[PDB]
RNA sequence: GCUAAACCUAGCCCCAAACCCACUCCACCUUACUACCACAACCUUAGCCAAACCAUUUACCCAAAUAAAGUAUAGGCGAUA
RNA sequence: CCUCCGCAUAAGCCUGCGUCAGAUCACUGAACUGACAAUUAACAGCCCAAUAUCUACAAUCAACCAACAAGUCAUUA
C-alpha cells in the first residue's frame, strides 16, 4: 500500500485494514521460523518487507492526521510536553517530562536530579568544543586533498 | 577598615592596560587599622528638650555613640545636613 | 568484574533479581504479605473491530495507477472541513467572530476523554 | 531532661531569602522552571490538597475532629 | 587550529544570539560598564606624577588595587566594601624573614536601620565604614540610592535600591495611605534619584536572574491554528466582498 | 627450496579561512539507561627547578606587530627579574 | 580399585561437553566453528492507609535449681 492511497481511505477503515496487515504479519514472521529451523529457503520472504512498509505507511497516515487536529486546537507541535534543560554535564537536552501523582516540589525523586551545570563543567565544555572543531578541520582537509588527486588523474 | 602596601613594587601597565601582578606581589604591609584612630564627633540637630544634651534648633557635636544608639533611632535628633539645616534657620527666624 | 554487557534483571543477588524488569507495564499494586491486586482498569483492553464484509486485502494490485505524494497539514485539513461552512454561513449573517466553537473549535481539552495536548490515550 | 537528641530531630528550615523582606517587590525564584537552581530564590508553596480520595494515600483527621471525641476519658 | 575570537571575548559574544539578545538595552549597558571601585583598603597615590627621591627625575604612577575576596554572607549585609584580604607576609617586617599567609577580616555589627521610603525596620550586618558612609549621606535612603553598584558590594544592597527606585517611580501610594501629605514630602525629599518605571525594574539584577525575568516575559501559551486560518479567511472572502 | 621479501593508500601534520554540534519513538541521577507518591555552588595554588647547598629570591596570556630597551627600575644589589 | 567427598541452597559467573553439519598426546573429533533448541511457579524475590497509644519480668527440653556478661521476636482506640 501508498501513503496517497491509505490517505483516501476512511478513518475507520485504515483501522480495520490495520488488523488486517497486523495478522498477515504474524503469519509471515512465524513462516520465517519456521524455515529457519528446518533450515530451509522461505518461500517469498520480500513479502513479508511489503506488509512491514504498508504498515509503516498506515501509521504515519495515522500519525500526519492527529499532527494536524493538535496543531488546529491548540498550535503544540509536539504531542508529549517537554523543556530545554541543562543537565549536569553542562550540556542542553531536551528533557521529556513524566506523568506523576504529586506536584514537583513534594517529590523526593525529582529534586534528587540536578538540572545545571556548576562551574568546573564549563572547562569541559571548552575542550569538547575543541575536539569536535578539530575532528571537523581534518574533515575538511581530506575533502580537499582528495579533490587535489582527483584533478591530477583527470 | 584595614589598609594595606605592598612591599614589591608593580611594573607600569600604561593607559589601557591592567596590570600584570605576581606571586611576589600577593605580599602586603600593614599601613594603619582605620579602627585605631583617635574619636571624632558627629553633629547633629536636636528635635526636642533632651537632657544634657541641648535643646531644640541647637547644633550639636557629640560622640557617635549616643548619636547613633539614642538621637537617631528615636527621633530627638536629625542630621546637620544643609537642606534641614537651612529649614531650622528659617523656623527661628519666624520668630 | 564485567562492565561492558548490557545490565538486566538477572545478573544480581537475590534483591536485585526481584527488583529489576523488563519492559512490561505494570497492571497493579502490592499490599500486606505480599498479595498483588490487579487493576482491570489498568490492563489495556484490545478495541478490534468487526471484519465481516470487508473488501479490504492486505496487499494491493500493480494494475493500480501512480499519484504524487502529498502530506497531510493543518491549513488543508482546515480548507476540507471548517472552511466551507464559515463560508457557506458569510454569505448570510449566521456567521460570528464569537461562538466559532460552533465550527468545530474548542478552547479548552481538560473536559475531553481523548485530550490532544498532553495526550492522554494510546495510539 | 527532655528526650530526642538535636541531631535526631528533623532540621530547622534555613533562613528566609532577604529579597522577601522588601515591601516594594516579589522575588525572582525558581519556580518558573520546574527544578532547583542556587542562583535564583526558594518560592514558597501554597500547601497542597489531593482533590480525590485515594485509600492508600489517606491522612486521617486531627483527633479533636473526629466525631466520637469526648472530654471524658474512658479507660478500656 | 585557532578560534576565530579570542576566548576571553566569548562571556561578551554570547550576549548577541540567544535570550540576552533580547534584554532591554538599559538592562545590557548597566552590565558591561567596569568603572572601578572607590579604594577601601589602600591609600591612593595623589597626582599622576611624583619626582623619586632616588634619582630626582618626575616619573609617572598608577594606582593598583589590593584584591578583595567577599564570602557569601556579605550579600546578605552591607559591608562599605570591606572584604576579607587574603595576602601574604614577611615575618617581622624583613624581607629577609619567613613567607606566611595572612587573612585580614573586617569587624562586624548587627545593627538596626529605618528605611524612609520603604517604612520597614531592618537588622542587618554592617561594618564602621558602612556606619560613616550613611552619617555621611545623611540616611540609610540617600546612602542605597547614592552608592553605584560596586561601592555598595552586596546584592542586598541592590535589592533595597530597587524597592525604593520602584517605589519612587510609581509614587507608590500604600507608603502612608492615611497620611497623604507625609508621602509627598518623603517623594519631594528623594525626587532627584527618581527614574523611569520600566527601568526600574531591572536595577541591581544578576544576568541568570535577568534571563529568568526575560524567559517569563517571552514565554506564552501558542494561539491555536484555528483562529489564524479564520481570521485569514474571512480577510480573502472580505476582500472578494469587495468586487 | 622453504620461512620469507617487495608494494601505495588508507589516513594524518602545520597553516589559512570561518565563531561550532547539540538531533525519529521508548528509557535513563534509585543499583543510570528502571512508566506510576509529603540537602545544596563561589574561599591567595604549591612544588620540582635556578641559585652549583639553602633559608629572601627564581621568566610563565592577558588583549598593536616594530622601536624606545634588556633602558629606567627591582634584587641574600646575586642568581636573576 | 579410590572417595574428607557428594547432592542442594546461597554468593559469584553468564549459555561455557543438548541436537545437526563442516572442521581440526590423541580419534580427523571435540570442551573448535556455524545453525538450531532450551530454564514454564506453588520455591524465592518484589510488601504494608493515617494520627495518637501500648510494649517491667531472657534463652537454655523451662520444669526444680542456678546465675551473670542481663538478653532476637506482643498492641489498643
Ligand atoms: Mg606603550
Ligand atoms: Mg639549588
Ligand atoms: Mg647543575
Ligand atoms: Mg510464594
Amino acid at each position: 500500500w501508498t501513503c496517497q492511497q491509505l490517505r483516501n481511505k476512511s478513518n475507520e477503515d485504515l483501522h480495520k485494514l490495520w488488523y488486517v496487515l497486523l495478522k498477515e504479519r504474524n503469519m509471515l514472521l512465524t513462516l520465517e521460523q519456521e524455515a529457519k529451523r528446518q533450515r530451509l529457503p522461505m518461500p517469498s520472504p520480500e513479502r513479508l518487507d511489503k506488509v512491514v512498509d504498508s504498515m509503516d505507511a498506515l501509521d504515519k497516515v495515522v500519525q500526519e492526521r492527529e499532527d494536524a487536529l493538535r496543531l488546529l486546537q491548540t498550535g503544540q507541535e509536539r504531542a508529549r510536553p517537554g523543556a530545554w534543560r541543562r543537565d549536569i554535564f553542562g550540556r542542553i537536552i531536551w528533557h521529556k517530562f513524566k506523568q506523576w501523582v504529586i506536584p514537583w516540589h513534594l517529590n523526593k525523586r525529582y529534586n534528587r536530579k540536578r538540572f545545571f551545570a556548576l562551574p568546573y563543567v564549563d572547562h569541559f565544555l571548552r575542550l569538547e568544543r575543541e575536539k569536535r572543531a578539530r575532528i571537523k578541520a581534518r574533515k575538511e582537509n581530506l575533502e580537499r586533498k582528495k579533490a587535489k588527486i582527483l584533478l591530477k588523474k583527470f | 577598615t584595614v589598609i594595606v602596601e605592598r612591599w614589591w613594587k608593580v611594573p607600569l601597565a600604561g593607559e589601557g592596560r591592567k596590570p600584570r601582578l605576581h606571586r611576589r606581589h600577593r605580599v602586603y604591609k600593614l599601613v594603619e587599622d582605620t579602627k585605631h584612630r583617635p574619636k571624632e564627633n558627629l553633629e547633629l540637630i536636636l528635635t526636642q528638650s533632651v537632657e544634657n544634651v541641648g535643646v531644640r534648633g541647637d547644633l550639636v557635636s557629640v560622640k557617635k555613640s549616643l548619636g547613633r544608639n539614642r538621637l537617631l533611632p528615636q527621633g530627638l535628633a536629625v542630621y546637620a545636613s544643609p537642606e534641614n539645616k537651612k529649614l531650622f534657620e528659617e523656623e527661628k527666624l519666624l520668630r | 568484574a564485567d562492565r561492558m554487557s548490557k545490565w538486566t534483571s538477572k545478573r544480581g543477588p537475590r534483591s536485585f533479581r526481584g527488583r529489576k524488569g523488563r519492559g512490561a507495564k505494570g497492571i497493579g499494586f502490592l499490599t500486606s504479605g505480599w498479595r498483588f491486586v490487579q487493576i482491570k482498569e489498568m490492563v489495556p483492553e484490545f478495541v478490534v473491530p468487526d471484519l465481516t464484509g470487508f473488501k479490504l486485502k492486505p496487499y494491493v494490485s500493480y494494475l493500480a495507477p501512480e499519484s504524487e505524494e502529498t502530506p497531510l497539514t493543518a491549513a488543508q485539513l482546515f480548507s476540507e472541513a471548517v472552511a466551507p461552512a464559515i463560508e457557506k454561513d458569510f454569505k448570510d449573517g449566521t456567521f460570528d467572530p464569537d461562538n466559532l466553537e460552533k465550527y468545530g473549535f474548542e478552547p479548552t481539552q481538560e473536559g475531553k476523554l481523548f485530550q490532544l495536548y498532553p495526550r492522554n490515550f494510546l495510539r | 531532661y527532655e528526650w530526642g537528641v538535636r541531631s535526631t530531630r528533623k532540621s530547622e528550615p534555613p533562613p528566609l531569602d532577604r529579597v522577601y523582606e522588601i515591601p516594594g517587590l516579589e522575588p525572582i525564584t525558581f519556580a518558573g522552571k520546574m527544578h532547583f537552581v542556587p542562583w535564583l530564590a526558594r518560592p514558597i508553596f501554597p500547601p497542597w490538597d489531593r482533590g480525590y480520595k485515594d485509600p492508600r494515600f489517606y491522612r486521617s483527621p486531627p483527633l479533636h475532629e473526629h466525631p466520637l471525641y469526648k472530654d471524658q476519658a474512658c479507660y478500656i | 587550529p585557532l578560534h576565530k575570537y579570542p576566548v576571553w571575548l566569548w562571556k561578551r559574544l554570547q550576549l548577541r544570539e540567544g535570550i540576552c539578545s533580547r534584554l532591554p538595552g538599559h538592562y545590557l549597558r548597566s552590565l558591561e560598564e567596569e568603572r572601578t571601585p572607590t579604594p577601601v583598603h589602600y591609600r591612593p597615590h595623589g597626582a599622576k606624577f611624583k619626582i623619586n627621591p632616588k634619582n630626582g627625575q618626575r616619573e609617572r604612577v598608577e594606582d593598583v588595587p589590593i584584591p578583595i575576596y567577599f564570602p557569601p554572607e556579605s550579600q546578605r549585609g552591607l559591608w562599605g566594601g570591606e572584604g576579607w584580604i587574603l595576602g601574604q607576609i614577611y615575618a617581622n617586617n624583613d624581607k629577609l624573614s619567613k613567607r606566611l599567609k595572612k587573612v585580614w577580616k573586617p569587624q562586624l555589627f548587627e545593627r538596626e536601620f529605618y528605611s524612609e521610603i520603604l517604612d520597614k525596620k531592618f537588622t542587618v550586618t554592617v561594618t564602621m565604614r558602612t556606619l560613616d558612609l550613611i552619617d555621611e549621606a545623611y540616611g540609610l535612603d540617600f546612602y542605597i540610592l547614592k552608592t553605584p553598584k560596586e561601592d555598595l558590594c552586596s546584592k542586598f544592597g541592590m535589592d533595597l535600591k530597587r524597592g525604593m527606585l520602584l517605589r519612587l517611580a510609581r509614587q507608590d501610594p500604600q507608603l502612608h495611605p492615611e497620611d497623604p501629605e507625609r508621602r509627598a514630602a518623603i517623594y519631594d525629599k528623594y525626587k532627584e534619584f527618581a527614574i523611569p518605571e520600566e527601568e526600574a525594574e531591572w536595577v541591581g539584577l544578576t544576568l541568570e536572574e535577568a534571563i529568568e525575568k526575560q524567559r517569563l516575559l517571552e514565554e506564552k501559551d501558542p494561539v491555536p491554528l484555528f483562529k489564524i486560518y479564520v481570521a485569514e479567511l474571512i480577510q480573502q472572502l472580505q476582500q472578494q466582498a469587495l468586487s
